[PDB]
């Protein structure tokens, strides 16, 4: 296979995707939801993890980590401390819109997932710490949990199977820095949202110290689906390492903004050509796209010809994946401005712990103000380039890379048009 | 012994399993910088100067909190070691208020010295500063939170050793701040110790308030009076007269802590 | 029958300010009972 | 906008608060999910449910979370100032939010700010005179294909113009409570020109079941 996209519906995994079906028991039971549940749960947590790591499912948080080898690190006999699996509900990357759209229309779904994953971790206990602004969202996943608790598959002696499994729902406060998984641990305890070094990784010393695995909602819905499919199914899509199918949601300069399910390597011309109804004002009206939300670079209208939507053919264009939150910006777009108003999502949402990311990110916000007027000279361009060197690698947590990355990508891309903002700057005003 | 293998700048050097980065180079002689690292406070790991090199790994560790694994070659002196020394100094001077004539903390300063000693001689930051509101922790600790980089040693001290629980930080970002963020008094019979351990002069002594300057006064060792622990001081005078009391480190008396009495 | 033109969730037009309080409130019958630690808190 | 408390007759620690008994029944709902030994754990949702009694948060609120929890009071008011929902001020009734990141920038969240300054006549901060909305501007708020949208208390106001969010104001002022939806012609989150996916049926339980299953 060397064309990807096309996505057939026998194929979605988020069917009820846009709400149009019943989201509670008896909608999700006559979509695949909860089948053979205890089947799947009485053969173990090793076929589980097998079944996982044989999809080549990666962390759909947006770091892509090989998650069958993430869920392996709790299969270890236990010291007298329970384990709990907790869910990255929080989801408070602009442009990501998609893990609402999984609690607030398939929540089954996710409550067997967590299921199955805290089986294959051997996780007492799931958590699934939900943005606090998702209240209407957090409410229908609990009415979700009431039908699973009404119906047996959870709790006392889950689906038949002999195994004890709660769900929990945290609501956050809003931090977008409490979608970060050390950081959201510590937000479950009780304390500012900030986040710990690691190591300890989570599945040393994770919730309360226990062993604990964070995982997105979307690696955690598709978990039944593919213990059910088989990982074969799973991996019989996208390239090789960047298996299985992605939600997306294209959002900003397009004319239909959407969330879709769709291959993982398909080309984002496709998709925005296909699912979106193209770029406002023509395909050749695009300036630039946001690939994945806030934290990726962007890439120019070039670089958006040929590309394909998986992790590693963007790695290669020199961005990031993320959580495939695609921001499509055209040519009428100020990019300047949009990417300081970039930089100050992130200093107003930066917890303050370390050094690099509570100083240096308000201080690339204060340049990059300075930046959208013209109001500074060209070699400012290649110091900010350095101060963005200097948060990169050196924070506790990626939101000081994630700060970084969109001004570096501004800068790689769109060094002339800061230029010529400021020398026209430099003749208005001199 | 389990002691594992670690080499700090090739030098083989034999620790316990659990060490940090940071102890196997003092185990060498070498001192890495820190200014939220206190080896008798728990390990925060925040204010990123103790970040260090190990070699064929592509992201420097905080040596405070990282435990050394065996065959680590940890590079105290390469170039990206020190380009990260230089650019967390920058972003701790950056928002640094220029008050180093009129502080106490003038001439004995952390911040002051490994700038000198770590850090670029020149600034970058060509915007406006931050400001912090000050705030009233009693007689005894004069407060000016304009100079404080955040490193928590005022939180960690207050909760572990003093046991208080009075002092944390409120708000979120660059506007983060530390205090008890109420009209609340730090008063504990340990509190004068926030003075010494804060490296920066946001926490200073208001008895001992701009009367003197660490390089003139002279320093007797000596022993505390006040009760019978026996703590060891410091007199540091200057022309014949006290000006004031520090601890001397002892392990087996006062680790280095002194009661407000005694200082 | 099969339907595809309507908009099936529209239980959360209804909630109110304590609608997931009140449902944790309900959950909490239903739930294992928790670990322990061995102490009423880290300060004791 | 400040992080240190000022001891004002209306916000200070003997402004009266206290839970109502089945706010204590829903404290000890929550208390009980979390492992015993951490009930510092329930800092965060009591609190909130401190904020969704009272419509925000006094200092008797924070320490009266802190005595229930046994836990140290600045230890709440670590809390209180670090996530941008506690209300350490008292905003009107109707508490609007008004996304303004770059996905709801690129589709013109500005014209919808200014469509709620000149509708309510005050600006991004401030409360109208009779105590009925606080209009302040926060970040992504997670709609972001549902882009320019507003949170009110608890809902998403979504795909808006500016005639859309003063019909929303219109039916808030006149005490009724408006749909959260998208006020475009869409439902959610699909493709407004009709679904480019998911036309088909779902398949129903069984589908594509491996064997050995
Ligand atoms: N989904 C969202 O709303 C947001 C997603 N992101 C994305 O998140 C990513 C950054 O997040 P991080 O968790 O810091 O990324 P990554 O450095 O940490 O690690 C990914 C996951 O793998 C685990 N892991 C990695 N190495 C491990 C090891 N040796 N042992 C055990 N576990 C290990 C981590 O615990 C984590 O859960 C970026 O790609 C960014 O785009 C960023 C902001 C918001
Ligand atoms: C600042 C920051 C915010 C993050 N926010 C989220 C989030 O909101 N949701 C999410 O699933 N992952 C988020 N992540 C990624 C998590 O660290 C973690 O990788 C993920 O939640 C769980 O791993 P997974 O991808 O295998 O599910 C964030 C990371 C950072 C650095
Ligand atoms: S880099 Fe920013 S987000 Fe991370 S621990 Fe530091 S202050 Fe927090
Ligand atoms: S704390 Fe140190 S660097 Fe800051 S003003 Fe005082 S002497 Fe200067
Ligand atoms: S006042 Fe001093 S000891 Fe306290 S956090 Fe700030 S720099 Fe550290
Ligand atoms: S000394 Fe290690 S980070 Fe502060
Ligand atoms: S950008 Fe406004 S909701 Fe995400
Ligand atoms: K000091």
């Amino acid at each position: 296979k060397t064309s990807f996209g096309s996505l057939k519906d026998e194929d979605r995994i988020f069917t009820n995707l846009y709400g149009r079906h019943d989201w509670r028991l008896k909608g999700a039971q006559s979509r695949g939801d909860w089948y053979k549940t205890k089947e799947i749960l009485l053969k173990g947590p090793d076929w589980i993890l097998g079944e996982v790591k044989t999809s080549g499912l990666r962390g759909r948080g947006g770091a892509g980590f090989p998650t069958g080898l993430k869920w392996s690190f709790m299969n270890k006999p236990s010291d007298g401390r329970p384990k709990y699996l907790v869910v990255n509900a929080d989801e408070g990357e602009p442009g990501t819109c998609k893990d609402r759209e999984i609690i607030r229309h398939d929540p089954h779904k996710l409550v067997e997932g967590c299921l199955v994953g805290g089986r294959a971790m051997g996780a007492r206990a799931a958590y699934i710490y939900i943005r606090g602004e998702f209240y209407n969202e957090a409410s229908n996943l609990q009415v979700a949990i009431r039908e699973a608790y009404e119906a047996g598959l959870i709790g006392k002696n889950a689906c038949g199977s002999g195994y004890d499994f709660d769900v929990f729902v945290v609501r956050g406060a809003g931090a977008y820095i409490c979608g970060e998984e050390t950081a959201l641990i510590e937000s479950i305890e009780g304390k500012q949202g900030k986040p710990r070094l690691k190591p300890p990784f989570p599945a040393d010393v994770g919730v309360f110290g226990c062993p604990t695995t964070v995982a997105n909602v979307e690696t955690v819905a598709v978990s039944p689906t593919i213990c059910r499919r088989g990982g074969a199914w799973f991996a019989s899509f996208g390239r090789e390492r960047n298996s299985g199918t992605k939600l997306f949601n294209i959002s900003g300069h397009v004319n239909n903004p959407c969330t879709v399910e769709e291959e993982m390597s398909v080309p984002l011309k496709e998709l925005i050509e296909k699912h979106a109804g193209g770029v406002t004002g023509g395909w050749d009206n695009l300036l630039a796209v946001i690939p994945g939300g806030s934290s990726t670079p962007l890439i120019p209208k070039s670089v958006c010809e040929t590309v394909l939507m998986d992790f590693d053919a963007l790695i290669q264009a020199q961005t990031g994946l993320g959580t495939a939150a695609v921001i499509v910006m055209d040519r009428s777009t100020d990019i300047v401005k949009a990417i300081a108003r970039l930089i100050e999502f992130y200093k107003h949402e930066s917890c303050g712990q370390c050094t690099p990311c509570r100083e240096g990110v308000d201080w690339m916000n204060k340049v990059m103000a300075r930046f959208v007027r013209g109001d500074a000279r060209p070699a400012e361009i290649d110091s900010l380039w350095e101060i963005s060197k200097q948060i990169e690698g050196h924070t506790i947590c990626a939101l000081g890379d994630g700060a970084a990355w969109p001004v570096q990508g501004l800068i790689r891309h769109f060094r002339p048009e800061l230029e010529e903002r400021m020398q026209r700057f430099a003749q208005q005003h001199q | 012994s389990n002691l594992i293998e670690v080499f700090v700048d090739g030098q083989s050097v034999m620790v316990e399993p659990g060490t940090t980065v940071l102890q196997a180079c003092e185990k060498v002689g070498m001192q890495i910088p820190r200014f939220c690292y206190h080896e008798r406070l728990s390990v925060a790991g925040n204010c990123r100067m103790c970040l260090v090199e190990i070699e064929k790994a592509p992201k420097v560790v905080a040596a405070c909190a990282m435990p050394v694994m065996k065959g680590w070659n940890i590079l105290t002196n390469s170039e990206k070691t020190k380009k990260a020394r230089e650019g967390v100094m920058e972003f701790l001077l950056a928002n640094h208020p220029l008050d180093c004539p009129i502080c106490d903390q003038g001439g004995e300063c952390d911040l002051q010295d490994q700038s000198m000693m770590f850090g670029s001689d020149r600034s970058r930051f060509l915007e406006g500063k931050r400001a912090v509101e000050d705030k009233n922790i009693g007689p005894l600790v004069k407060t000016i939170m304009t100079r404080c980089i955040q490193c928590t040693r005022c939180i960690r001290f207050a909760s572990e050793i003093a046991g208080v629980d009075d002092l944390g930080t409120t708000g979120r970002g660059n506007d983060m701040q530390v205090g008890t963020y109420i009209e609340k008094m730090f008063m504990s019979e340990l509190s004068g110790n926030i003075i010494d351990i804060c490296p920066v002069g946001a926490l200073t002594s208001k008895p001992y308030a701009f009367t003197a300057r660490p390089w003139e006064t002279r320093k007797t060792e000596s022993i505390d009076v006040m009760d019978a622990v026996g703590s060891n001081i410091v007199v540091s005078t200057r022309t014949g007269e006290v000006m004031r009391i520090l601890p001397r480190m002892h392990e087996d008396i006062n680790e280095e802590w002194i009661s407000d009495k005694t200082r | 029958p099969f339907d595809n033109t309507t908009y099936k969730n529209l239980q959360h037009h209804d909630y109110s300010t304590y609608t997931f309080l009140d449902l944790n409130l309900d959950l909490s019958k239903f739930r294992m009972p928790q670990p322990s630690s061995g102490r009423e808190s880290p300060r004791h | 906008a400040l992080f240190v408390h000022r001891d004002t007759p209306k916000n200070n620690p003997e402004t009266p608060f206290d839970f109502t008994p089945e706010n204590y029944k829903r404290i000890e709902a929550i208390v009980k999910n979390y492992p015993e030994g951490h009930k510092a754990a329930a800092v965060l949702p009591v609190l909130d449910l401190a904020q969704r009694q009272n419509g925000w948060l006094p200092i008797s609120a924070m320490n009266k979370v802190a005595e229930i929890l046994q836990v140290p009071p600045m230890r709440v008011y670590e809390v209180a100032t670090f996530y941008t929902m506690y209300n350490r001020k008292p905003v009107g009734k109707y508490h609007i939010q008004v996304c303004t990141t770059t996905p709801c920038m690129l589709r013109n969240s500005d014209s919808i700010l200014e469509a709620i300054q000149k509708k309510l006549g005050i600006k991004v901060g401030e409360t109208t005179p009779d105590k009925l909305f606080t209009l302040i501007e926060v970040e992504c708020l997670g709609a972001c294909v549902n882009a320019p949208m507003v949170q009110i208390n608890d809902n998403y106001y979504e795909d808006l113009t500016p005639k859309d969010i003063e019909e929303i104001i219109d039916e808030l002022k006149a005490g009724k409570i408006p749909k959260p939806g998208p006020r475009s012609g869409r439902f959610s989150c699909e493709p407004a020109g009709g679904l480019t996916s998911l036309t088909e049926p779902p398949k129903g339980p069984g589908f594509g079941v491996q064997a050995g299953l």
